[PDB]
This record gives C-alpha cells, structure tokens and sequence, in this order.
C-alpha cells in the first residue's frame, strides 16, 4: 500500500556542514528544490495511498 | 578512542492555518528530541 517516507537535505548530502561546497552547490540552481520537491510528493503520496 | 557524531540537525516543516485567517504559527522539528532545540537557545 506504501513504502517509508524519505526525505533528503540535498546540501547536507551533497555538501555536509561545508559552507564553501554549499556556494559552490548554489551554482547548480533549482536541482536541489526539484529533488526535495519530488521526494516530498512521494511522501505524501504514501498517505493518500 | 573518541566516537565522533554530527550534531543534532533535521527538517523544519512550518504549520499554519491560512493567511486570511491568522499569522500564528507552529513549528516541528523532524526527527528532533527537543532537549537539543533549547541547547541551540536563525
Ligand atoms: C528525549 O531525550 C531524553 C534524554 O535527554 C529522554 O529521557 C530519557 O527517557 C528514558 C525513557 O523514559 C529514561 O530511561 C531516561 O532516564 C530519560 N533520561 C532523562 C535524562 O530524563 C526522553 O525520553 C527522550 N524523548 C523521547 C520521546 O524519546
Ligand atoms: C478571507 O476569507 C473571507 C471569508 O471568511 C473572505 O470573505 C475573503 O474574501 C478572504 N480574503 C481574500 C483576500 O479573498
């Protein structure tokens, strides 16, 4: 009927703790909202299921 | 030997009734035990 709720911080998987990563992630614009986005939807969706 | 462990960090989800309705607010911290968000006293 569902699976677990995943949720992913993408700067703290990509980046970790490091604030010289993060500007460098910031560069890549949207990515990170569009994948906690998604994941979000699917975490949703495992109540409505 | 020391274990080394990241410090307590998680999801913030904002819960509100609507604008129109009021700005009151409450907060959850995912996956928190709440004796660290007193410890960290934006
Ligand atoms: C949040 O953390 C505290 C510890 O800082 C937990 O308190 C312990 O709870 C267990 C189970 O009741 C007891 O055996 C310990 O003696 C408690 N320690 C202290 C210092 O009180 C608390 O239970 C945690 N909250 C949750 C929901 O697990
Ligand atoms: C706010 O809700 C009331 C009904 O309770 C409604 O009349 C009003 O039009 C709403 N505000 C806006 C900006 O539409």
């Amino acid at each position: 009927v569902s699976m677990t709720k995943t949720s992913v911080d993408c700067t703290m998987y990509i980046c970790g703790d490091s604030t010289e990563c993060s500007n460098l992630l910031l560069q890549y614009g949207s990515f990170c909202t569009q994948l906690n986005r998604a994941l979000t939807g699917i975490a949703v969706e495992q109540d409505k299921n | 030997i020391l274990d080394i462990t990241p410090c307590s960090f998680g999801g913030v989800s904002v819960i509100t009734p609507g604008t129109n309705t009021s700005n009151q607010v409450a907060v959850l911290y995912q996956g928190v035990n709440c004796t660290e968000v007193p410890v960290a006293i934006t």
